[PDB]
């Protein structure tokens, strides 16, 4: 047991 | 003519003014310090499709929370569309306000080198009924060739609004990275 | 008389001990690093009302595990209610202790520039058998007029204890924003 | 769909 | 022979590139900035018995996200098993890629003076189709004696791969503890 | 109602 959450983009984040 | 001795002087005392939020003021609007965002009285933010979370949980924005917040790095922003927008902060304690400071990311670390996303003239209101109209504590203007933290000098308040009027030309929104309150504790 | 490389040399020195987590020490309290605290054994965390998270979900407190924590903006503080109270760590190594680290927040940064809620007394004791009666490793006080980080020099350990006897004043409770502990590893 | 946790004070926080 | 206002104003320009990420350098690795990790195409996360969080819930590991986080006290490192392994990041923005930068724990911080488990030999590889074979962009080694960070020198690509090749020695894994790509954006 | 999750560490993290 191990756990991971993903974070990827679709559109830039504003910046 | 200037000796080693107070070579060393002068970078501890710079190094201990940047060491204290780098502007050496206590910030009377920063959350951990017990400053919260009136986020019924906040511009709404601008989320657009961006940020998923997975499995696709989840929608990824950045809340108002954070102008209250230290980290600066590019993308810890709160975003709002179009050149105007404006946030409402409760003060960690009521206080006579003295300055606000303004703080962008650095055009270097910044793609293609410009800061088109920042703001440009803004101003300051105060709310004395935290209930009332804004009293206008002053009005600035964010100088997009300026240093990355610009801080601007002017009764108590508690309750003030940061209201941006304009951007450095951004098409789509506004991005706020840090907002300070500084100030005296009344007696 | 100095020349100018030389003064480039003594900045380039002094921001890297500055990135080293200011003070060039190994901190082996330093959580990220695989230390934690007994929770079991800490002061009781004085939470009271304060922090709400909404929508009530729910209050917000500080865990002692922040004095572990490298975050020390002001409010990212352990707080126990009165002068007296204590801490254990489980440090990331057995290791001889030779050092401990205090910091609090500075002066400039907390409102009307005084830090009441510091603490002043403590001590230092180790714990042999991390199951036992603590080997007292040394007593100190914490100068609330000295610099924001202050460390103090004095068998191995890996469970140190830090016990407050004495706070600089404040009526009510006393926060402990960052505590490390130095030494060298067994061999 | 997008989410924001709130925070406010009752009173100020430790500090 | 410098002035004083000559010291003031070295030390000033030093601060500053120090605020801006170090080093002056715009990061499209930069999670924040809007990049992201191929997940799927990483290497297997070693993951062992370490860290849990209780009332027992769940074991604690470090994802490769990290790698493109700027936290970088000990412990917030992205560790994979043995001496090779490699990670595959989505920039934040299509870019001629001119350059890397990696960065380890400074020893004085990490225990017994080494940093054994640092990266030694690596390279770095385009990915034209996002979909495709990797375009080898450059190998360099990283400096075990160096600089906690060291940027390395040199088509667009927003998919890039960190390959490492080999550790400085460590017997059972290898830390990353972050990656930064730099470059100049399409027009 | 106030909360705490616990971290402890049964072997050293990776560093
Ligand atoms: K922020
Ligand atoms: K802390
Ligand atoms: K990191």
């Amino acid at each position: 047991t191990w756990p991971h959450l993903q974070l990827c983009y679709l559109q830039p984040p504003p910046v | 003519g200037v000796t080693e001795e107070q070579v060393h002087h002068i970078v501890k005392q710079a190094l201990q003014r940047y060491s204290e939020d780098r502007i050496g003021l206590a910030d009377y609007a920063l959350e951990s310090g017990g400053a919260s965002v009136i986020s019924t009285r906040c511009s709404e933010t601008y989320e657009t499709k961006t940020a998923l979370l997975s499995i696709p949980l989840w929608y990824h924005s950045q809340s108002p929370r954070v102008i209250l917040q230290p980290d600066v790095h590019p993308g810890n922003c709160w975003a709002f569309q179009g050149p105007q927008g404006f946030a409402v902060v409760r003060l960690s304690a009521r206080i006579r306000p003295t300055a606000v400071t303004l703080e962008h990311v650095p055009k270097a670390l910044s793609p293609n080198s410009t800061i088109s996303s920042a703001p440009k003239d803004f101003a300051i209101f105060g709310f004395d009924e935290d209930l009332q109209e804004g009293t206008l504590l002053g009005k600035f203007t964010y100088d997009q060739d300026g240093e990355p933290i610009q801080t601007f000098h002017f009764g108590t308040y508690q309750v003030v609004e940061l209201r941006i009027l304009t951007n450095w030309g951004h098409p789509e929104y506004t991005c706020i990275y840090r907002f300070r309150v500084h100030g005296e504790p009344a007696h």
